[PDB]
């Protein structure tokens, strides 16, 4: 397995 | 498929993608229109879009070559001009910090022919080969891809040639000293103007051009508030 | 201090509780006061007719062992009325909302007529008070089903304070008397009356387990037992006295708790023993005096603020275990005596109670420290500490809190083994009640005295210990104890000293004709490890010696060693976490690279003296200006490069090593930039010119240098010293600045702009970039680990492809904020502790709104001032009022060096940005959802590489690893210097121009490193890209598209995926594989 991050591009996961 | 001149105006011109393994029929695409300017070095030129990597005029050398040998048309192309592909050249800093030795969009150039009967020729040849994607896209012509200056390129790492550097050096600076010695007398040579006004110029200046730039770039103490008749009578006002 | 006043207030008004819950409680209660007046009395019965009695009963006393057997039980067992009477916060309503619940404590005082003078003696009063406990539980449920409220009430023991002498029952509502929605513990303490037992029988010098050895645990536990309503009505007269005590205590009880700090027992293992009642006791103790002179230290006209400042001063400074102790009268100003016990002590003399007995001795230095070090927060005026004081919890994970943690699988574990049961003996029963108190307390010395120095402060935990047992059991059942020791496995958690935590030798006593005691206990514990050596200086110790390795530090060999000989020969001993970390890190293709420690710096050593001796060569030589200085700015330098220098691997990206040449000033150099840079050149092709003649074991070759946008006559000379090292010189002048300067001004307005960023880059690299080797540089040393962790973090983003993005400084900044901001942890001691710490950091960091400043300065001037610090803060507003959502500007890194703030953090594209807290996130979360493990590291170190739109894969014709000196390999450089681009990878150079070309459209990024990221040949990297929204979707057809795309209608197209693919492939050449989209 491996740590996936969903890409955000509106800076939201801030 | 269907489609061949943009509604701008900007006619459709497809090329067809090498066969690598790692890709395993792709095409790219220009967008191109005649260029019309006023200017001397702009005039004659072709308008060109959405160029591949590193396209130099030995690739447009070619695909005019291939178009006048299919169309039978006589187009020699002269240069390419405004070829920045990474943007590099877009601000001269040599022009900025002086005038000495330098008197001076993206993902698009200036491609510009010999005569008038060359470019006229060509894009009447773009018209007719924009035409057979719609027909036979399998006539489509091949962008290479390789030339020597991508081999250039694409060797980063290479270590400069010792010899072709001090001669570039030599020369450069053997040009400067000559523009800064003419730029020094220019200024301190007593300059007066056509109705006999002397310019001054203050010691150790070099260069007319900066002078101009110092210009751009650039009583109350000694009054008196008690000294006159009406100033005391005013103080007086006030001071009731 | 009006900001800090007011940031009280919003704290207790925030966790205050409901009075709601008050009066839904206070119904419940004082209605359980009368179940309680119905239960009827009992009669003198033995310990044979209660058996009986209790023998077909739900219902089982919760017997203290030794149980008592009927030959020395012959005392009788009677039940009577007790005085029922409400102890605790809530008797002082000094409590609180907690999510996870609060307690509310009753006691139930035995009337006097049951107790004889002398049940103070082998468990006597422990006895008679279980069964009574059990009485008032057998009536107490009968009673609870006949009102009908058994419904949703849940009966249980459990252990007061995890006292295991003291099983109380323990009441809760489970989902008109229902409260379950206020979250409150009715708790029964069955306790003594006041002056039973004689207190001075009581001391802790004094036995009352017959075998004498005293008995201090059993005699606080009786004597505590019968002093409950005493304090009680001691903290009410304070209370009155000073306003601010409630406001005091609850100020304590978060700090506290956010250190995991409790009341509860620590003999046992768990962290704990300064509670609230510790924390208020203390108050009530200072503020009736607590100096050497008696003098009063709080007043009662304190506020709260004062109060809690003179108690964390108090503590921090005065020691109350080894040297001094301090004695107060609950019933006479208190005063601190010199003299010390050796264990944490507060003696009071009016109720012969020492109320630190439960503190441990090696806990209390772990108090000692954190109160000092909120001292020094508390103190601090530069910064905000509020939300690290108060709002910050460490208590979550062990391994942030602690440097190294160990976990020891005990043997035998439905009993211990028979030789480990042996160990524990009837003396130590006596000393220690149970095995678990003597268990972990073998453990301390021998982990304790055989670390000494190395570590400072230690911690054992029994993992899996339980401290509520059903009605129907009499003692607490584990699945891996059988009733016999109440714990699964021990884990021990180290503090290392950095200092010393790495000695190669474990100093010892010195030699002397009679072997000192010193020396007997020295040469008895480590054994055949013992032995005796001589030195240079002469010195004759005995001293034992141990063995670096690169994957594990010494501390794991003398734990291992320290404990199997003294605890038991099989015990296993195991911590696999560090030793991933420590793989983790590149090993170096060096003589006796497997044995040398994480933190020598041997390598890097190796390489300024190469520099030192072409630093002498440079210098003598002459040239038309004298060189004023010649400063090296690398990350050997600086001790951050990733994989350490290895001579001749020039296949290592970090191999040519900047430097900057400065001449003397003069008035002749070039008023123009490129006549400047060439004039430049010229000097630099001197010093390759006679260099080459004088030296000519040298070899040398030119660059050309692009990083500086729009200056394209940078010209670099790299050097390949004959040791094996590659140095890249660069020259600087004065000049150079202004002119930089003049091209700003003279652009017009919206180039402007664009030039200030050319000029950003210079800096970075030629006026900053030496002052941050020179502050991290001297900063390193102290911060031992420091240039591991950063190592390590570096290789964490180069395995998520974030380096090409990130800049090496900004890498270096974000990882040394544990270091020089550990505040409200300690400083990172361990590899694995700081490199959490780091992602722990990033995952917190709110960089839109919040901006990170640190203080490049030593361990306590160059600190920043108050007026240095608001300055830069007024800096962050002004950036973020023009910039609020950040997309220009994300991470706000500035310090001395750096007082704008944005010098290494401009240019990272948005996207990426987010990547590194997102990614930090869930490094976080997985941690919490998943404990520290195997797995769990792995997962953390491997890219998952499917939420890039498209990935393109790539081999170099050669593995790249044994030339980058990474030892899973080149001995001189090549005749021809054309030869060195045959061994080096070109995918970061690919990766940098393809994203300017197609930086409206596209993101590409790639693995810098690919000799360690890239397999176990090392020529394995990945390119992997991202299409922003705008051009993902079609697009109306303009000039000003810039972008490759299809049309799609005569107005309309759309991104040209395919080609940009084969523009990659023929960029990449035979380098590309494969093609994921």
């Amino acid at each position: 397995l491996s740590l996936s991050a969903g890409f955000d591009w509106t800076a939201s996961i801030l | 498929e269907d489609i061949s001149a943009m509604k701008n105006g900007f006619i459709v011109v497809p090329f067809k993608l090498p066969d690598h393994k790692a890709l395993p029929a792709s095409l790219h695409f220009m967008f191109a229109k005649r260029h019309q300017s006023s200017n001397s070095n702009e005039s004659d030129c072709l308008f060109l879009v959405n160029l591949p990597l590193l396209s130099n005029i030995e690739h447009m050398k070619k695909f005019v070559g291939q178009l006048c040998g299919k169309y039978d048309t006589v187009s020699h192309v002269e240069e390419l001009l405004y070829n920045d592909e990474f943007g590099l050249h877009e601000v001269d800093l040599s022009a900025l910090t002086s005038d000495l030795m330098s008197s001076t969009p993206r993902n698009t150039a200036l491609l510009k022919f010999v005569d008038a009967a060359s470019i006229n020729n060509c894009w009447n040849a773009l018209k007719k080969y924009s035409n057979l994607h719609a027909k036979h896209p399998n006539e489509l012509f091949e962008w290479t891809y390789t030339t020597p200056s991508f081999t250039t390129f694409v060797n980063f790492y290479k270590p400069l040639d010792i010899d072709y550097l001090k001669e570039d050096i030599h020369t450069h600076m053997a040009i400067f000293e000559q523009r800064e010695a003419q730029a020094q007398e220019d200024v301190q040579s007593s300059i007066v103007d056509e109705d006999g006004f002397t310019l001054v110029v203050g010691k150790n200046t070099k260069s007319l051009n900066s002078i101009r730039k110092k210009i751009l770039n650039k009583i109350d103490k000694k009054a008196k508030k008690d000294f006159y008749r009406f100033q005391v009578r005013e103080r007086k006002k006030q001071e009731i | 201090s009006n900001i800090f006043k007011l940031q009280i207030d919003e704290l207790l008004e925030q966790v205050k509780l409901k009075q709601k819950h008050v009066l839904k409680v206070e119904k419940f209660l004082h209605k359980l006061y009368d179940i309680l007046q119905e239960i009827p009395d009992w009669e003198e019965k033995s310990l044979a007719e209660v058996d009986s009695f209790f023998k077909n009963k739900i219902v089982s006393v919760p017997f203290v062992d030794p149980k008592p057997i009927p030959q020395n039980t012959n005392y009788k067992f009677n039940y009577k009325k007790p005085d029922i009477s409400l102890i605790g916060s809530f008797a002082l309503k000094a409590g609180i909302y907690q999510p996870n619940g609060s307690s509310i404590d009753t006691l139930l005082t035995m009337p006097k007529e049951l107790f004889e003078k002398k049940d103070f003696l082998n468990f006597r009063c422990l006895h008679k008070r279980s069964v009574y406990l059990a009485y008032l539980t057998h009536h107490l449920l009968i009673l609870l089903k006949k009102d009908k409220l058994d419904s949703f009430l849940q009966l249980e023991y459990s252990y007061f304070d995890n006292d295991p002498l003291l099983p109380i029952l323990r009441i809760s509502c489970s989902k008109d008397y229902n409260f379950y929605k206020t979250r409150f513990s009715i708790n029964l303490l069955i306790g003594f009356p006041y002056k039973v037992f004689e207190p001075k029988k009581l001391l802790p010098n004094r036995n009352c387990i017959r075998i004498l050895p005293a008995t201090p645990l059993y005699n606080f536990s009786v004597l505590s037992s019968s002093t409950h309503e005493n304090y009680l009505k001691y903290l009410y007269k304070t209370k009155k006295q000073t306003e601010s005590f409630v406001e005091a205590t609850v100020l304590g009880r978060l700090w506290l708790q956010q250190r995991g700090f409790s009341s509860n027992m620590s003999h046992s293992g768990s962290l704990g023993g300064f509670g609230t009642f510790e924390f208020t006791i203390l108050m009530a103790a200072l503020l009736n005096g607590g100096g050497i002179n008696s003098n009063k230290i709080l007043l009662h006209g304190f506020s709260s603020y004062q109060l809690f400042k003179g108690v964390i001063k108090y503590l921090a400074t005065m020691d109350l275990c080894h040297d001094g102790h301090l004695q107060f009268h609950s019933n006479p100003a208190s005063k601190y005596i010199d003299e010390g016990f050796q264990t944490p002590t507060l003696f009071d003399k009016s109720t012969k109670v020492n109320i630190l007995t439960k503190m441990t001795v090696s806990s209390y230095q772990i108090l000692k420290e954190y109160a000092g070090e909120t001292l020094r927060m508390l103190n601090n005026v530069v910064q905000d500490q509020f939300s690290n004081i108060f709002l910050t919890n460490i208590s979550r994970f062990d391994n942030l809190k602690y440097d190294l943690c160990y976990d020891v699988q005990l043997p035998l574990g439905n009993n211990l083994e028979t030789s480990l049961a042996a160990t524990f003996g009837s003396m130590e029963r006596v000393k220690f009640i149970t095995l678990e108190n003597f268990l972990a307390h073998k453990i301390t010395n021998v982990a304790r005295y055989a670390l000494g120095d190395r570590i400072k402060y230690i911690q054992i935990e029994m993992v899996g210990q339980k401290s509520d047992f059903p009605i129907t059991k009499r003692k607490v059942y584990s699945n891996t104890g059988g009733n016999h020791f109440n714990f699964d496995f021990v884990r021990v958690k180290l503090i290392v000293n950095p200092s010393e935590c790495d000695k190669l030798v474990t100093k010892g006593p010195a030699h002397s004709e009679t072997m000192s005691t010193e020396a007997a206990v020295f040469k008895n514990f480590w054994g055949i490890k013992s032995s005796l050596r001589r030195f240079k200086d002469g010195s004759i110790t005995h001293c034992c010696v141990w063995s670096t390795s690169s994957s594990e530090p010494i501390i794991s060999s003398i734990v291992n060693f320290a404990l199997q000989k003294h605890v038991s020969k099989k015990a296993q001993i195991s911590n696999e976490t560090i030793k991933k970390f420590h793989n983790f890190l590149p090993l170096p293709n060096l003589p006796s690279s497997a044995k040398t420690s994480v933190l020598n710096l041997s390598s890097f050593f190796n390489l300024k003296k190469s520099f030192d001796d072409l630093y002498k060569i440079i210098f003598q030589m002459k040239l038309p200006l004298s060189v004023k200085s010649i400063l090296p700015v690398g990350s050997a330098f600086r001790y951050t490069s990733l994989c350490q220098p290895v001579p001749f691997a020039y296949s290592d990206p970090d191999f040519f090593q900047d430097v900057i040449l400065e001449f003397e000033t003069s008035p002749k150099w070039p008023d123009e930039i490129t006549s400047l840079e060439k004039a430049k050149t010229a000097f630099l092709l001197k010093i390759q010119e006679e260099l080459s003649a004088n030296s000519s074991t040298y070899r040398s070759f030119f660059s050309r240098d692009e990083s500086i946008p729009y200056n394209l006559e940078i010209v670099t000379l790299n050097i390949l010293t004959p040791e094996g090292y590659g140095f890249k010189f660069r020259v600087l002048t004065e000049r150079d600045e202004i002119l930089y300067l003049r091209a700003i001004a003279n652009a017009r307005n919206e180039l402007k702009p664009e030039l200030e960023a050319t000029f950003l880059k210079f800096t970075a690299k030629y006026l900053a970039s030496v002052r941050h080797t020179r502050t991290l540089e001297n900063i390193s040393h102290s911060y031992q680990f420091y240039s591991p962790v950063v190592r390590l973090f570096k290789r964490w983003l180069d395995t998520h492809l974030l380096l090409g993005h990130i800049t090496d400084e900004l890498a270096e900044l974000i990882a040394i904020k544990p270091f020089v901001d550990p505040a409200p942890y300690f400083i990172p001691g361990s590899l694995e502790n700081g490199f959490l710490k780091v992602l722990k950091f990033i995952s917190q960091w709110n960089w839109k709104d919040d901006p990170l400043i640190l203080d490049l300065v030593k361990p306590e001037s160059e600190r920043l001032t108050l007026a240095q610090y608001k300055g830069i803060q007024m800096n962050f507003t002004n950036l973020r009022n023009s910039d609020p959502n950040g997309t220009h500007l994300q991470f706000f890194v500035a310090s001395k060096n750096d007082p704008s703030g944005i010098l290494y953090s401009s240019g990272i594209p948005l996207p990426i940005a987010t990547r590194l807290t997102a990614l930090a996130k869930v490094a976080v979360n997985l941690l919490q959802t998943h404990g520290l493990n195997q797995q769990t590291i792995n997962l953390l170190f491997t890219p998952g590489l499917k939420d890039y739109d498209f990935v393109v894969d790539l081999r170099t014709p050669i593995g790249l690893k044994s030339s980058c000196g990474i030892l899973s390999a080149p001995s001189n450089f090549p005749e021809n210097l054309n030869d060195l681009s045959e061994k080096m990878d070109p995918t970061y150079q690919l990766v940098k121009y393809l994203n300017l070309k197609y930086k409206n459209s596209l993101i590409l990024s790639s693995r810098k490193y690919i000799g360690v990221n890239g397999g176990e040949k090392g020529d394995k990297n990945v390119i992997t890209g991202l299409i922003k929204p705008l051009f993902k979707g079609a697009h109306k057809f303009r000039v000003n598209l810039d972008c490759n795309v299809k049309p799609v209608d005569d107005e309309n197209v759309i991104l040209n995926k395919e080609a940009i693919f084969h523009e990659i492939a023929a960029f990449g050449n035979d380098m590309v594989i494969n093609f994921e989209t």
